[PDB]
């Protein structure tokens, strides 16, 4: 992530992530549909009885990206750390973690046709793919 | 011969599409060939649905600009898919 890449993320998320917190259940669904594979196991959110958890969850994703994006300079391992938490403690496979980010970016492209620009998507995709561990 | 406006528009999306494609770090995919296709097609659907509001002119030329774009987006995506395809065996 170059000094310029970081400036683009803040801009990108600034103008497009304001309502990201409202797209939990939808990004999850896009994943289940576009990527059926992730649907065979999924013992998360107790979907059988709800939408409350994936909904609340969708809020955490937005809040986390907001905090993570606001701190790309000082806390470069925010996403990395978050991803490890899921992979190692929450039983969430790094690919589902990566796919939900994709389906979240897709949702936003749906709900914001003139804000979600190609450059806005590349600037966010680059940040989201920076989930390795930085040093 | 489609329009000096949409002519460049289509060129922009292909440049933007390349920086997107070119910044991809394969060691960080863990996605199957099958899903990588899905991802890329979503990225292309994305660009099309985007420039669908950017194309200018009359319906005839409208659908014409988009159709050329998608034709080109594929031309860039194909080498991408192939290289990534050759990331399995290796
Ligand atoms: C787009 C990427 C994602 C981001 C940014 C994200 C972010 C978060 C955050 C910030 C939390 C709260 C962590 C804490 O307790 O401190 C959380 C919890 C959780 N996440 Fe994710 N997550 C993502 C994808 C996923 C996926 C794909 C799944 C799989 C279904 C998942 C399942 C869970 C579960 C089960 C919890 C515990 C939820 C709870 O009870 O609050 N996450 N996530």
């Amino acid at each position: 992530l170059s000094p310029a890449d970081k400036t683009n993320v803040k801009a990108a998320w600034g103008k497009v992530g304001a309502h990201a917190g409202e797209y939990g259940a939808e990004a999850l669904e896009r994943m289940f549909l576009s990527f059926p594979t992730t649907k065979t196991y999924f013992p998360h959110f107790d979907l059988s009885h709800g939408s409350a958890q994936v909904k609340g969850h969708g809020k955490k994703v937005a809040d986390a990206l907001t905090n993570a994006v606001a701190h790309v300079d000082d806390m470069p391992n925010a996403l990395s750390a978050l991803s490890d938490l899921h992979a190692h403690k929450l039983r969430v496979d790094p690919v589902n973690f990566k796919l939900l980010s994709h389906c979240l970016l897709v949702t936003l492209a749906a709900h914001l046709p003139a804000e979600f620009t190609p450059a806005v998507h590349a600037s966010l995709d680059k940040f989201l793919a920076s989930v390795s561990t930085v040093l | 011969a489609l329009l000096k406006a949409n002519k460049d528009l289509i060129s922009a999306g292909l440049k933007e599409f390349s920086v997107l494609l070119n910044q991809q770090v394969f060691n960080d995919a863990l996605v199957s060939e099958e899903d990588m296709v899905t991802v890329v097609e979503d990225w292309m659907n994305f660009y099309i649905n985007y420039y669908r509001q950017q194309v200018t002119g009359e319906p005839q030329e409208r659908d014409k600009a988009l159709q050329e774009l998608r034709q080109e987006l594929n031309t860039l995506a194909n080498p991408f898919l192939a290289k990534y395809r050759d990331f399995l065996k290796s």
